[PDB]
């Protein structure tokens, strides 16, 4: 109940020194869907307090790991010392089709491996030489991006001049990205920086090229990074409905299909957080409308398909109803098998900037209740959307600390937790089923009708696993 | 589509015909992909000796490295101290990555904090982050000690760690008695092993530098053991077991085995076990200090010899037969304790296994990589088994380490075909396993992509990976294994010979083609 | 031909073109071979449900059994006793086979004698063979005890073991006081496990039957442990480790772990370790007797309860989580010793590993075979992991045992697709893995030919073998491993999940075809 | 070691025995004397083993089923009796073959009647009749069945000959009863003889009146090569390069048809004299086919064999023989050049079955090694006749050696290498003595012929000179 949730927040905050207490209070809230502006209840997108074990990453993760890294036929340089690119090598399951090392390069780690001489004298000469070596040893790459790590902006390197000069010399696309980890407060500013880099260096290359012919049905999937194949199980529904998916940003994405995107008729935005910036740009510059949609679970997928079709003519609306009729026995069979196993179970979530609200409908399609949710780096407009999706008097947490999250869980006692790899092994030891809701725990896809079957199978297999009844020894 | 009673995940879902057709249409329609003939032609070129020469001419580009950065090692070092919170002064993105990396290898929680220096700290320094950070960390997670390392931003802007920590105590953010050892750990010098050495020397100094007048060597009758950067739980345990078996008093300095192996019993334990502060304060009173991984404990050695005045013995890593022998003999000499019959028998059981398996191991050719001490110990044991190390790669090795390993190779006939590479990466190694193909790779999970590459050339060119090292992310619970001592030598031997026999079974499984050699008995 | 620097053994030598051409001419010229189309057509038929129906109608033919004969077990039982020579009264070909069979599994010497009964003994009995044999064995190999079993020839002709041995002492071939326990071990009754049961009961009778007046239960404060037919050295070791960890006084009755694991130190030891004669004579003074594999210790149980008057508890084999739990608790109840914190923590680490790996294990489907207690315990652990044991085969099992395993399957939803087969062999099982394909087989080395058969139908039909059981001849040193207790459960769990992940890596290694799912992290 | 030192070694070892065993074992131990014309004057052989002394011998079933019949690849062989014998002998012997196992070839499978007590009590003939029907149903491509009798069959009075006769006539299939029960004889050797006679009586004559096979003047048969590790294939290739046509291999990779075609050849080439001389003598008596002994171990003996074989044909085979010898000369010369300096002067003790204890001596000598002791499980006087000529003077010979004797002999002589079997292997490794299995070839081979000599040399070097033998003494001991 509301009063009990507020007392819970206050009791957990007691451990903090005064300064941290006053700030963390602004980031914890009891849901109120009737409030028109979320900033009146919860504050977000602020600096993390020092020493409290935030779960956030940095702008390089938001740029290299999230937006640019999945683009499959370009080579992305982790520019700076060796650590960043090694820890982020192949940790994110942005799936693609390619011949890795030959024409696609996603799971490789290219780096300038800065040594002390590079810090002291600058890395611009090294970057120039590295680019020539890339061109010799990977001749089928279709472009290079330069993903700046922390020291680049600190030592005063000019990667923009390198990219302009070398790009002219070799007639190749070289994209400088200033996503140093000290910028911003989280992955979020990295998204924005990465969007602006696409805008400034790539997206306009075909503005004067009129060889590609549009159709009235051309769309682009904006903000789906194909985790476990999510975007493919989305694309198949859109093209069964009669549309033509010209581009995927950026899961399984090629640089050409990015350059073809200003030719589409409608931008379909899944991840609003990471890609609303470029969607707004394309509306302003090219007049392309954009719309948000949601492909988690049958209720939202059906909702989305119909809303998308309504932007087109009668033939697409007809094909939409034919797609919905095709899959109805499939997801009804998923519900009939798995909803009785999961009904009434309560879940707490903590994820990045989209899924903490976007997966709610999928859990509700299996009879489960989301009793607490939060984000690492969402903004006010994400929370605007969240309070409408979550039930009254549920718990919301922004940039939750390791300590808060453990205390919230202990009091609330959810049946399932969905969060990340740094959270997973904490809560299994407490006897609480846990599902990774970034990596899908090496399963998926979860998007679409085909993904719902896997999602339902996965929540059942973990929540109801026999191992959870064995944690207390019979002699204790 | 899905059949509800046989649900397909990504593999094999996307092999369905409608998904295949869709992906072909995406490629042809919008990806402007290179023709498959060109892709095949370029791939073949990357397997050639011509490509290798260009590959080894790289001076600026690094591709698929086999090392990480200093603070990762500092965090691991810090985790081996009782109730100790690793704390990396600098930017928070680093700590998310350090924690995740170790999460995936150990399948355990990894606790570590940042003080979240952002662009403001970049302009005006990180002193306020350190003050509030130390207070917040101590208040919220209640450690007995905070071990401070640094991210590269904090090194570049030149934050004075000592002054910041001193000011935090002076201005009252933490008590003056509260232990906050620290170390500078720049990612652009050395590698993750260097961060472990730097952190350990920092902690050793904190507890003993200003307190040497009262100490006498050998007065506590123990031997100090410093393990270095170690990611096999069995390695901590086998050293402690062998010393206990001899009755040798010891102190293991940095012991994360308990906090990296808590039981699942209903409760989360942020801290467990660990070297005590009193053990660090008392360590100068030991008879001596043994460094298990000397090639990345060189700052620690200088301090142990310079300040504690311990005559640190010249021992290699205790891997294989000869070097486990030398380790035990030195411990016996220092401690005065005899080597018991139980260890003599264990040794004889390892030798017995060597005689049992020598015909399958003889002449087998290996490519291998890892940290310097691990690699030289694996090289040594391979020679003892009559195997041929052929490609020996240590990205973070140095020139005098290479000279030492070259001398080990020159002393055995089985070394005749071996070359040691330093400062080279896994893209260099990929070239080597095409142009001078070995039977197997021994390395970490990043090796799987080299194996994938070799198979694409053809089944006869495939080089299978044997997973020994760090990190291992794509198998479960191998971090529980042992590579040190006689116990580790037995585990490695068993893995190597059964890898050979598994591959031979695969090659002889074809009925009426190769199964004439599909023997029941091997 | 051979290139001297790269010599080829049979594989791949005989793939050379000149060898291939010669073998083609041998086949066409003289072998009168069935056409390959006919061979293909018949192979495909042997994979059908039609063939399976005919296969399961066999009443007289047995094909590829999964059992051995009684005296093999008697020999292994006898080897667990101090300075004891196994002696099989009968024909010598048997003993050559027993020794070689155990030689190949343990890679150790196996000492055993025959008294070489020939046609002359077939006509007039083997009494003179027993007289001279006992004297020759005692003088030549100087055992402290000779444990006598029988081959089928000696059972059929009806040699009176008791009278023969009694006369050997009466006529001075051996001293009246020299210990010669005996048991009849007919190969046409039961299986190898029954011979173990018969030999042990005979040894226990020899030392306690006429000695009972002096004994009182519990007066030695120990618990007797009877291991049964056991071919993993780690299982003897983990039971002794756990009991000593609890501070429980015990006596392991038949303990071959020393003589099956002598060091290679320059000397051959015919005998080592073993249960002492005094331990058998004093065993009735124990608190109780625990039978680790009760489904082949029925005769032993009747003697221990009827003569020693021990209230032997009804424990399953201590395999998996629940049954290791119940074993420790019963030992605690009997001994009065609490379960110590070290074992509670070990239990919690196994559960932690179960939480870590449960998503890859869930729903995985298995065929498996072996001896009854082993198979039952493997079934129970698979259920505890969320796996589905689909085909459960026990050639030497009986109807009472099948009822017990069916009840275990009925008590878990993961048993809904399981069937238990008794008295069926590995040719039956081959049909089952074709008509109702599981993910893996868990079994002994004879399983490799089933995997070979499944692959010939096609890669998508292949059922890989996971080697757990006896005998294992085509890998080295797996006999050192563990299947009992928390330790064995951890080892089995790790093998199972990494078998799953190895095969998934194999299935996703094809570049631009399946390697979209070739994840670095699992 | 002098002749007198060896004689005293024999007497000292024998003192441990009771009187009856001492007097018997003395007859089976000898110091070689190559000049004695009849070996039975120096050593006794092919007698019963003494009880309780840990003989290394097997039984007549091993000699029949394991050795002679088992390898025949397109027949199904029933281990008839209780379950043990066929399980311990399943795929333990590496008699290699080409086939589709379970469909048209059956060598590594274990077929058995798995006798229970009701089969002992009431007889197994009815069960054998039903088993034969089940075999025909489930394995329709088999080209014949053999019934390999285990110990109880002749003890309980079963009549498998009448079953084989009645069922063979019912189904018009070849069914071969073999009375190789393990109580017969004293070793594997009588199993060979029983198996040879079973081939003679039930298989070998079946084409006596079929004249449709097309002969050539160069048709031969390889008799007594069981293709261990491919040995027979690396022999056959040389014979056919020399211009001959190998009609049959007995019995490694052997088919029943080529056995039935063997009475049509012009010359029987006998490798294993012990196991197959019986049928060779029969084929000479019945069909007039001459036979000759040969040896394909090492270059010296292989060349000598090729020339002796080619001399029985015309000048064209003799010409091709010299062409084969010239082709392989640099190949085995390169093997000697690499491996003889690593092996020269090293001393070997051997203990094997019925042929290799003498047959491999030349191969060791081609690598500079010396065989200082040798012996057989089950050889006869004619085998030792051939052995004393091949062994040096004053070397040690042992017939049906006991475990105790062999260990004591090894401790005194201190050979550099021991070549014997699986029951010996792990004893002598503990003592720090390099050991090579000379039955199974330690899962390597082939060793026959030129290609085999390369593998033989590599294997002796890899084991004798392995670094593990320097490591058995702990440095603190
Ligand atoms: S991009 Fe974002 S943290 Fe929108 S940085 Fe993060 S693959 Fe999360 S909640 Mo990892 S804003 Fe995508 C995300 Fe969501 S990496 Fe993935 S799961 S839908
Ligand atoms: S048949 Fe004989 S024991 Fe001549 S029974 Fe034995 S495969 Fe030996 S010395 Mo094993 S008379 Fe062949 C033999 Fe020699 S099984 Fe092999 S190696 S050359
Ligand atoms: S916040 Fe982000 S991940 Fe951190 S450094 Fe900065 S861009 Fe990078 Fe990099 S090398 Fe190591 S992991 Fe760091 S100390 Fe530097």
């Amino acid at each position: 109940s509301r009063e009990e949730v507020e007392s819970l927040i206050q009791e957990v905050l007691e451990v903090y020194p005064e300064k941290a207490r006053k700030d963390r209070n602004k980031h914890l809230a009891v849901n109120d869907p009737a409030v028109t502006q979320s900033k009146k209840c919860i504050i977000s997108n602020k600096k993390s307090q020092p020493g409290l074990m935030t779960i956030r990453g940095c702008a390089y993760a938001g740029s290299k790991g999230v937006v640019w890294g999945p683009i499959k036929d370009m080579i992305h340089i982790s520019h700076g010392p060796v650590g960043c690119g090694q820890y982020s090598r192949a940790g994110r399951r942005n799936y693609y089709i390619g011949t890795t090392g030959v024409n696609a390069f996603v799971t490789m780690n290219f780096t300038s491996d800065f040594q002390e001489k590079d810090i002291v004298f600058g890395g611009d000469k090294k970057l120039a030489k590295l680019i020539d070596e890339v061109e010799t040893l990977f001749p089928l790459n279709k472009g290079i991006s330069v993903q700046s790590e922390c020291p680049i902006g600190l030592i005063g390197d000019d990667i923009e001049s390198v990219s302009k000069v070398k790009g002219a010399e070799l007639s190749k696309t070289i994209v400088p990205v200033r996503c140093e980890g000290f910028r911003g407060v989280s992955q979020s500013l990295g998204h924005h920086i990465a969007n602006d880099a696409v805008r400034d260096w790539v997206l306009g290359k075909r503005d004067e090229d009129t060889t590609f012919a549009s159709t009235p049905y051309d769309v682009a999937i904006i903000g789906d990074y194909n985790i476990g194949g999510d975007a493919w199980s989305s694309r198949i529904l859109l093209e069964e409905m009669g549309l033509r998916c010209v581009a995927q940003w950026s899961g399984d994405g090629s640089i050409s299909e990015i350059e073809l995107t200003p030719k589409v008729k409608l931008n379909l935005v899944h991840c609003y957080r990471s890609m609303n910036y470029i969607s707004r740009h394309m509306e302003e510059k090219y007049g392309i409308p954009w719309m948000e949609y949601n492909f988690f679970g049958p209720t939202k997928t059906i909702e989305s398909l119909r809303a998308i079709a309504a932007k087109f003519d009668e033939s697409i609306q007809k094909k939409c109803e034919e797609v919905i009729a095709k899959y109805k026995p499939e997801w009804e069979a998923v519900v009939a098998k798995y909803r009785p196993r999961l009904e009434g179970k309560r879940v707490m979530l903590y994820i990045g900037g989209l899924r903490p609200r976007h997966v709610i409908g999928a859990y509700e399609d299996l009879g489960m209740e989301v009793v607490g949710t939060g984000y690492e780096f969402a903004h006010n407009d994400d929370y605007d959307r969240t309070m409408k999706e979550m039930g009254d008097s549920t718990l919301l947490y922004d940039d939750v600390t390791g300590y808060e999250f453990e205390e919230f869980v202990k009091r609330i006692k959810p049946d399932l937790i969905g969060s990340g790899i740094k959270e997973k092994f904490i809560f299994q030891k407490m006897g609480i089923p846990f599902r990774e809701m970034h990596s899908w725990d090496y399963s998926g896809p979860y998007h679409g009708f085909d993904g719902f079957a896997i999602f339902a199978r996965d929540m059942d297999m973990t929540l109801n696993n026999p191992c959870w009844k064995k944690l207390q020894a019979p002699w204790e | 589509s899905q059949q509800v009673d046989k649900i397909k995940a990504s593999y094999p879902l996307f092999l369905d015909q409608d998904y295949k057709d869709m992906l072909a249409k995406k490629r042809d329609g919008f990806e402007e992909k290179y023709p498959q003939d060109k892709i095949d032609e370029v791939f073949q070129w990357t397997t050639t000796k011509e490509y290798q020469e260009l590959n080894f001419q790289r001076e600026a580009l690094t591709v698929n490295p086999a090392k990480a950065c200093q603070p990762l090692g500092a965090v691991l070092c810090a985790l081996g101290f009782e109730k100790t919170m690793p704390y990396v002064h600098g930017s928070q993105g680093c700590v998310a990555y350090f924690r995740s990396y170790f999460n995936r290898h150990f399948r355990e929680p990894v606790s570590c904090v940042s003080d979240s220096m952002t662009e403001d700290a970049a302009v005006f320094g990180g002193q306020q982050n350190m003050k509030d950070g130390l207070q917040n960390c101590k208040a919220t997670y209640k450690p007995d000690m905070i071990a401070v390392s640094t991210t590269c931003m904090a090194e570049v802007i030149g934050d004075d760690l000592n002054a910041f920590i001193n000011n935090s105590k002076k201005e009252g953010f933490i008590p003056d008695e509260f232990p906050v050892p620290f170390a500078h750990t720049p990612s652009f010098v050395g590698s993750h092993v260097t961060g472990w050495d730097n952190m350990f020397e920092g902690i050793a100094r904190y507890f003993t530098l200003k307190s040497m007048d009262d100490k006498v060597v050998g007065s506590n009758k123990k031997i100090n053991i410093v393990p270095g950067f170690e990611t096999y739980l069995g390695n901590f345990r086998v050293i402690k077991r062998m010393l206990s078996e001899m009755g040798v008093g010891y102190s293991l300095l940095s012991d994360p085995e308990e906090v990296l192996d808590t039981p699942a019993d209903g409760q989360f334990r942020m801290y467990a076990g660990g070297t005590t502060q009193e053990e660090m304060k008392d360590a100068p009173n030991a008879l001596n200090t043994v460094l298990l991984q000397p090639w990345h404990l060189e700052k620690t050695k200088k301090f142990v010899e310079g300040t504690w005045k311990h005559e640190v013995p010249k021992l290699n890593i205790p891997m294989g037969l000869d070097w486990t022998d030398e380790f035990l003999m030195k411990v016996s000499e220092i401690s005065g304790q005899p080597i018991p019959a139980s260890l003599t028998k264990e040794r004889g059981r390892l030798v017995d296994m060597m005689t049992d398996s020598h015909t399958w191991l003889h002449g087998k050719r290996f490519a291998l990589w890892g940290d310097p001490d691990f690699v030289m110990g694996l090289v040594k044991f391979l020679l003892e088994l009559g195997c041929e190390p052929v490609h020996i790669l240590c990205h973070n090795g140095n020139k005098r380490w290479k000279k030492a390993v070259d001398a080990i190779l020159a002393a055995s006939p089985y070394g005749k075909n071996a070359t040691v590479y330093i400062g080279k990466d896994l893209w260099h190694l990929r070239s080597l396993v095409f142009t001078d193909k070995p039977d197997f790779m021994i390395g970490n999970s990043y090796g799987k992509f080299i194996q994938r590459d070799t198979l694409h050339k053809g089944k006869e060119f495939e080089v299978p990976l044997i997973r020994i090292g760090f990190p291992i992310f794509d198998r479960h619970h191998l971090h529980r294994s042992t590579t040190l001592g006689y116990e580790g030598a037995m585990q490695i031997l068993t893995t190597l010979v059964n890898s050979i026999l598994e591959r031979l079974d695969e090659e002889t499984r074809g009925m009426q083609a190769t199964d004439y050699n599909h023997d029941l008995v091997r």
